[PDB]
């Protein structure tokens, strides 16, 4: 049943990573918008 | 009555200054026109990048 | 007996769900990453 | 040795034109200086945003 362990080994990490990437993308959209002022 | 030689001298100096100042104005006005044009292009591309970014954000979960 | 078969089936289902989560997060991370690299290149192009 | 009245009129007109052109040049130069300053600020903030983006990508 170690397939479940290995397949889930990086779940928490990939969730944190996607959260950080999404945050950077949102901040960049806001910054780009600020350039139009 | 004026100083005839003096007003001739001033006529020539004024014409020189006017040429110099017109040229400075045209050069600076052209620089400003180019800067405004570049900024308008930048703002158009920025709008495109903002829309592409929001499209990705909307499709992503 | 049949309980070992049922628990094997449960293990297979858990592997399937874990692989689905993993591949989905890889897909998302890939799309987000590509947009971020494109944005870095665009921002850099503004400095020319 | 010239037309005195005519050179008086021409000198007055030249001075008017020079004031007008000097004012236009000074105003336009001020606008350009302001635009350059605003663009310089934008480019500084853009630099910081690029660096943060590359840092995030590097940690991922
Ligand atoms: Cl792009
Ligand atoms: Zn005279």
């Amino acid at each position: 049943r170690t397939e479940v362990e290995t397949a889930d080994k990086w779940r928490l990490e990939c969730i944190d990573v996607c959260s950080v990437l999404t945050n950077r993308l949102e901040e960049l959209a806001g910054f780009l918008n600020s350039l139009l002022k | 009555s004026h100083d005839c030689a003096k007003v001739d001298l001033e006529n020539a100096e004024l014409r020189r200054k006017l040429i110099r100042t017109k040229r400075a104005f045209e050069d600076t006005y052209e620089k400003l026109r180019m800067a405004n044009k570049a900024k308008a292009q930048v703002e158009k591309d920025i709008k495109n990048q903002i829309l592409k970014t929001h499209n990705v954000l909307r499709n992503v979960r």
